[PDB]
């Protein structure tokens, strides 16, 4: 199917508590495969991603050096941000970035990503065109002018169309047994009375990979989106995810409700009901 | 594989 | 400016008294990243609680999974206690098998 590679980078200042801690976590779809931490000498590999262990020294040397370069840049960008927002040196601030590529079944680029936030808010993002920037405010417009002048978009696009695509393709090949396997949800419907005239129908989906899934309830073949309580998809701890969708139904009308499940692991969408 | 930051903010 | 964590407490596999499992506390949707998370057994802190590496979602808010190996019984109560800069005091979320 389709795949993604993403790095999630966080730099958090902590005045009076040493230099800002910098962390870069790498993922293939919903599988974490690497972690770089400024609080750690060497990177950590994921046991659930053993396919990364076959990389050898040249890969680890260059990645360690890129990370060190990134730690200095982000620590510097954090100092400049206080000036951009007229902020004191007393407070703790967070600079985040997330970047990477999306590829189709043929491993060709579907889309590239490179966005940054400061203190939880959008700061600057590389647009889908991989040429223009969206600056969120006047401080990010200064970054935007400095990056247009230095032709930074061209350098990032190069990574996104080049290195990012070629390395994801290699990671997917090396980890084909897991990265290429979709685990379908195991599903069931539970029932709990709320009162003498209403009951909750909860449609469960467990043990699925990737995390992406659609759980919907229909009443008489009509989507119940507005009235469905939907929990956030959550990790099980063994690479898989879990999610439920619940509806409050008039007691005695349970059979008019059908849960609809869509997931990459399923050849076609499932339909299931409460089976008393 | 990591991208190196081309420039700071 | 700041975002309060959402909390979910649940087991890796459907609960079965007598059968070994993992107790999970998923904390998500919070900003900034510093958070205090404890798993409780009958109101007391469980030792040897492991956690995932800090990451974040498309909206920049952070998430972590806190987990420990456990064996449920009909009698035992499990809960997750969380503290964050956005909370006046720790938030307790009880483990309910049906959620």
């Amino acid at each position: 199917g389709s795949h993604s590679m993403r790095y999630f980078d966080t730099a958090m200042s902590r005045p009076g508590r040493g230099e800002p801690r910098f962390i870069s976590v790498g993922y293939v779809d919903d599988t974490q495969f690497v972690r770089f931490d400024s609080d750690a000498a060497s990177p950590r590999e994921e046991p659930r991603a053993p396919w990364i262990e076959q990389e050898g020294p040249e890969y680890w040397d260059r990645n360690t050096q890129i990370f060190k370069t990134n730690t200095q840049t982000d620590r510097e960008s954090l100092r400049i941000l206080l000036r951009y927002y007229n902020q004191s040196e007393a407070g703790s601030h967070t600079l985040q970035s997330m970047y990477g590529c999306d590829v189709g079944p043929d491993g060709r680029l579907l889309r590239g990503h490179n966005q940054y936030a400061y203190d939880g808010k959008d700061y600057i993002a590389l647009n889908e065109d991989l040429r223009s920037w969206t600056a969120a405010d006047t401080a990010a417009q200064i970054t935007q002018r400095k990056w247009e002048a230095a032709r930074v978009a061209e350098q990032d696009r190069a990574y996104l169309e080049g290195t990012c695509v070629e390395w994801l393709r290699r990671y997917l090949e090396n980890g084909k047994d897991t990265l290429e396997r979709a685990d379908p949800p195991k599903t069931h419907v539970t029932h709990h009375p709320i009162s003498d005239h209403e009951a909750t129908l909860r449609c469960w989906a467990l043990g699925f990979y990737p995390a992406e899934i659609t759980l919907t309830w229909q009443r008489d073949g009509e989507d119940q989106t507005q009235d469905t309580e939907l929990v956030e998809t959550r990790p099980a701890g063994d690479r898989t995810f879990q999610k439920w969708a619940a509806v409050v139904v008039p007691s005695g009308e349970e059979q008019r409700y059908t849960c609809h499940v869509q997931h990459e692991g399923l050849p076609k969408p499932l339909t299931l009901r409460w089976e008393p | 594989f990591l991208r190196g930051r081309a420039y700071g903010l | 400016i700041q975002r309060t964590p959402k909390i979910q407490v649940y087991s890796r596999h459907p609960a079965e008294n007598g059968k070994s499992n993992f107790l999970n506390c998923y904390v998500s949707g919070f900003h900034p990243s510093d958070i205090e998370v404890d798993l409780l057994k009958n109101g007391e802190r469980i030792e040897k609680v492991e956690h995932s590496d800090l990451s974040f979602s498309k909206d920049w808010s952070f998430y972590l999974l806190y987990y420990t190996e456990f064996t449920p019984t009909e009698k035992d109560e499990y809960a997750c206690r969380v503290n964050h800069v956005t909370l006046s005091q720790p938030k307790i979320v009880k483990w309910d098998r049906d959620m």
